[PDB]
RNA sequence: GCAGUCAAGCGUUCAUAGCGACAUUGCUUUUUGAUUCUUCGAUGUCGGCUCUUCCUAUCAUACCGAAGCAGAAUUCGGUAAGCGUUGGAUUGUUCACCCACUAAUAGGGAGUGAGCUGGGUUUAGACCGUCGUGAGACAGGUUAGUUUUACCCUACUGAU
RNA sequence: AAGCUCGUAUCAGUUUUAUGAGGUAAAGCGAAAACUUUAAAUAUGUAAGAAGUCCUUGUUUGAACGUGGACAUUUGAAUGAAGAGCUUUUAGUGGGCCAUUUUUGGUAAGCAGAACUGGCGAUGCGGGAUGAACCGAACGUAGAGUUAAGGUGCCGGAAUACACGCUCAUCAGACACCACAAAAGGUGUUAGUUCAUCUAGACAGCCGGACGGUGGCCAUGGAAGUCGGAAUCCGCUAAGGAGUGUGUAACAACUCACCGGCCGAAUGAACUA
């Protein structure tokens, strides 16, 4: 449920 | 089971369809003291001297006891704590069976309660294991083997104990 | 009082053959830049064999909010280690700064979870810069347009002891 | 409800839901007929007995009916023009609003819609439709048929549904000792009145099917043509 | 979650009429008239456009959800029972001892009374409530048909009555005698 | 109690490194109510006459659910201590059981070791049997044997 | 204590430098992080200069004995200090209770056997309502002022202060509760983690289908899905189980697993706090 989970892959 | 069921011994044919280093089990034993395991029974109508000690736990009197005279009677072993047989329980096939006790062979802490037949959790003792059909090799049938008792003949009227193969 | 937001840098005590070692750089929320350098070496010793003995700040200066009165929704990493062993976790937060949205989300820690400052650690801070990136119903409910609601329990303070009045609860 | 919820059911039938690859393999399915068969049919029966509709699918081995969900059938015919699986095939679905009961077919077109005009079947009063006769039950004992044929021939209603007939049914059966009886002679429904569905069970109870049943047809596309036509009979 | 608001609407018949100042509440229709005492309940009644009402709770918990939920279900009731009222029913049986039901107006509280239930000689009495009506169903052998503007009150005459007559000290299964419940259905039947 | 088996979980490989809740297998004297005419060292005293008070882990009375409760009668379970819970035989002893009535004769604390009492903390007498050359006690038993309130203070029941 | 042969630059319950000391490894590149290099905290001994150091050479050359000469005060690391130990010989005392570590042995459970650091003993004072140990705390007689533990509703001197979250307990709680009952059970509440469905319709709600070989093969006054045993397929479907339950002597019938008909959007399960 973390808005953000794509930016902190890359 | 139901989740189970929803996804979907090499015997004789006349026993098929059927249901049933030497270190000793127990190496170690807590210390029994001797303040106990020796009550101080008193006599006579002056209690003083009381000239007498009496066993507190099982043990194995013998077939032959034929009690000593009570004037020279100093320690005591009352007959219900004494015991005739013990549940050896053999670690092959996981078979158990209650057996007479023969004899007390070593009893640590002091062998002299191996003297007076003490098991007191550990101690190892003769037993009679004819009922068994042990048998060694050379047809000379086996009818007695070493036992070590477990369980503490305190705590319960029981004599537990595991077999020495 | 209020806690205030700081960065370190260090460089683990340059040496012979190691020229410049590589900077290192945390954000982190305290009382006072002390224990702000005490977490950020805290911190280190965990993700690093360095030692506070071993490095120095290169560093150290407050991250004021950039647009202290805008109101912005706050997620925000989250892990407690107890009782068991720690897990990630999450939590929205609709607070004017990081900082007040910081403090609030160590108070709600420290009450429903009973979490020390301590053990609470803040991996990650970030604005929800968009609507309907909120997941959480306690959020949602006070984006609705025109909301309004009511405080029928206004219980007015008293300062003597006595009050002639009768006050109401008015409203 | 972090708490305090209802308990769900924990039933240990064997069998369980299809999930949506069941749904994707009829979409498939109605998309390989529409590729195939030239004629398609918008059939609509909001009932119909299980073995009846076996029989209808037996009544040619040239045709299928690829039943399926009404938003299934709908998506595989297109529910909007841009989304169309052929030209003009969107307004075939548009039609649909009961049940369907696609039947994809190589025969010509009339001769679907005369049989479907010969079929005929009996049915069960299926509510909200006009009651098909009126009828009373006898004072007497009352009968497994309800007395619609003569009692010599009729049986006792078996006692264990006796309290079904109190509580769903909502008669005023009294249990005598040897029997089932009513003082008075109950009218299960009047003539031409809308049925209340506990009236329909106890006509389905009793056995009577007096109604009759065939399935109705609006629309028939036909990929020869290109284009919708609007024919419907009952 | 202490939810920002909490509302249910509450359908008023063209004929209904509920004024409501305090919690306290009054309802009137062609049946009669009924009242009721909501001032625990602390909840807060709003007209919109007089078909319709919509009770609220700000800032309440769950279970104050639940007492909205439970009002506007004594709401429905009540103004069911002003347009529509209630007709409850409820047949007796007897093994041997017949039954012998019958009203009287002992005191002037129009009491119900039974006699030689399981051939016992007790008269047991059950006062009627106020509003209810007692009156044997017609032509139906063994019935009695309570009515009354409120579900409360039939139900709970009803379960006295069921009560009154309850066995004791025998088996349940072997001694079906008792009064039963047999309908609740409205007074209209079929409107 | 002893020996053993699956694992809901735990734990760096991973349950098979180790443990492990709930279950389970083999023994403790006979599957035909057959036997069970076994009762086996309490070294230490417990038990009883009048009487007050308290608890439920409730025998009965009172109110209920279930049980193959058709009745009667009976079993368990929930509340409930408000009132009841008996007269005796056995000392070649009594850490006990029987008959008979009663609805029932349920279990416990303060007990009352200066209210009285038998078994007993039983010194001075003696005898029988044991030990010890003897003096004496002792593996024992029997017999007979003076611990005597208040008018002081307080508590309680009456009374100025 | 008599004091006296010193005001002698010598000492310390301290830290550090160097060498050990037990090796959890996390790095390694070197021979093939794999083996030896390394290296962290958990508490440890030795040495740290002024009459101190160095140089020269006669002996049975290795080595020590001895003579002679030179180097002056940052003269030997950090902080503190005027305390050298014996000689004369004296009052009292020699198991006595308790708090953490550390190692040896331990078991129903307590624990037992050794070292060191501390309070009492000999100890007042403030708080935990009081207390052998708890927290604070350097005891002449007083004034002003500032504080600790501990508190700020009254007894009781001090805010019925502020800001954010949980609690209805038919004797909660203010309790030693990071300890035996303590493993879970509660459809009593709040916040989180994971796994699934979804406008080609999420949960619940109301209606229908739930088919045919078939009354499948073995027991037989009778088991048709549901009194008894081993299988449990094909055929058509959107689906339908030789059948999850209720009930008949059997049947029948009702009902459920799953689908279809109607409103609609978030819903379901396992765990953690």
């Amino acid at each position: 449920n973390f808005p953000y989970k794509a930016k902190i892959l890359e | 089971a139901h989740e189970q069921s929803k996804v979907k011994d090499a015997l004789p044919t006349y026993l098929l369809d059927r249901e049933q280093k030497f270190s000793v089990p127990l190496p170690k034993v807590r210390g029994i003291s001797e303040e106990e395991m020796f009550k101080v029974i008193k006599t006579g109508k002056s209690r003083s001297k009381s000239w007498k000690r009496m066993i507190t736990k099982h043990t194995f009197v013998g077939e032959g006891f034929t009690r000593r005279p009570v004037k020279m009677e100093r320690i005591i072993r009352p007959s219900a704590l004494r015991q005739k047989k013990a549940n050896v329980t053999h670690p092959e096939l996981g078979v158990t069976v209650f057996l007479p006790i023969l004899a007390v062979k070593k009893n640590p802490q002091s062998p002299m309660y191996t003297q007076l037949g003490v098991l007191t959790k550990g101690t190892i003792i003769e037993v009679n294991v004819s009922e068994l059909g042990m048998v060694t090799a050379g047809g000379k049938v086996v009818w007695g083997k070493y036992a070590q008792v477990t369980n503490e003949p305190d705590r319960d009227g029981c004599v537990n104990a595991v077999l020495l193969v | 009082a209020h806690f205030k937001e700081y960065q370190v840098i260090g460089r683990r005590l340059p040496t012979e053959s190691v020229p410049e070692p590589k900077l290192f750089r945390m954000r982190i929320f305290a009382s006072n830049e002390v224990i702000a350098k005490s977490r950020y070496w805290y911190f280190l010793q965990k993700l690093h064999k360095v030692k506070k003995a071993s490095g120095e700040i290169v560093s150290i200066n407050q991250i004021n909010e950039a647009h202290p009165t805008k109101v912005k929704n706050f997620g925000v990493w989250v892990r407690y280690d107890s009782r068991s062993g720690t897990h990630n976790m999450y939590k929205e937060i609709r607070d004017v700064s990081r900082v007040a949205a910081v403090e609030t989300l160590y108070q709600d820690m420290a009450a429903r979870h009973r979490a020390r400052f301590r053990s609470i650690h803040i991996l990650k801070v970030a604005e929800i810069e968009k609507t309907a990136d909120v997941k959480r119903q306690y959020v949602k409910q006070f984006l609705t347009k025109d909301l309004k609601f009511p405080l029928p329990h206004r219980v007015q303070k008293s300062t003597k002891t006595f009050s002639y009045k009768r006050p109401s609860t008015f409203y | 409800m972090p708490r305090s919820k209802r308990s769900k059911l924990v039933t240990l039938a064997q069998t369980d839901k299809k999930g949506r690859e069941n749904k994707e393999r009829i979409f498939d399915e109605v998309r390989e007929a529409l590729d195939t068969y030239r004629y398609v049919w918008v059939l609509h029966l909001d009932d119909v007995r299980t073995p009846v509709l076996q029989e209808i699918r037996t009544s040619w081995a040239g045709s299928k009916l690829i039943m399926g969900k009404r938003k299934v059938l709908q998506k595989a015919l297109g529910e909007k023009r841009e989304e169309e699986y052929k030209e003009n095939l969107y307004q075939l679905s548009k039609l649909c609003s009961g049940v369907t009961g696609l039947l994809f077919t190589d025969e010509d077109v009339n001769t679907v819609k005369e049989y479907f005009k010969s079929y005929v079947r009996s049915d069960y009063s299926r509510p909200n439709t006009k009651a098909p006769l009126t009828f009373t039950i006898p004072e007497g004992i009352v009968y497994s048929r309800g007395g619609q044929i003569p009692a010599e021939e009729d049986v006792p209603m078996i006692h264990s549904l006796e309290p079904t007939m109190r509580n769903k049914f909502e008669i005023p059966t009294k249990i005598k000792a040897g029997k089932i009886t009513i003082d008075s002679p109950y009218l299960v429904c009047t003539e031409g009145e809308k049925l209340d569905v506990r009236q329909a069970l106890i006509l389905k109870q009793f056995g009577i099917a007096a109604s009759e049943f065939k399935v109705k047809v609006s629309a028939y596309y036909d990929n020869d043509s290109s284009t919708v036509e609007s024919t419907n009979i009952n | 979650m202490k939810y920002i608001q909490t509302e249910q609407q509450i359908e008023v018949p063209e004929g209904v009429t509920v004024s409501i100042k305090s919690r306290i509440v009054k309802v009137v229709g062609p049946r009669g008239t009924l009242t009721k005492n909501l001032k625990h309940i602390d909840v807060t009644f709003t007209k919109v456009n007089n078909q319709l009402i919509k009770v609220a709770v700000h800032n309440g918990g769950r279970k104050h959800v639940a007492a909205l939920r439970t009002v506007k279900s004594l709401v429905d009731n009540m103004i069911t029972g002003v347009t529509k009222g209630y007709k409850y029913k409820m047949r007796y049986v007897y093994a041997h001892f017949p039954i012998n039901v019958n009203i009287v107006e002992k005191d002037g509280a129009k009491f119900i009374e039974v006699r030689n239930f399981l051939g016992d000689k007790k008269i047991r009495n059950v006062p009627v409530r106020d509003g209810v009506t007692i009156e044997f169903s017609t032509n139906v052998k063994d019935e009695i048909v309570l009515s009354g503007n409120s579900v409360e009150d039939v139900s709970q005459n009803a379960a006295d009555l069921q009560q009154i007559c309850r066995v004791r000290n025998k088996d349940i299964r072997k001694f079906l005698d008792g009064i039963y419940v047999s309908h609740k259905g409205f007074i209209t039947e079929d409107l």
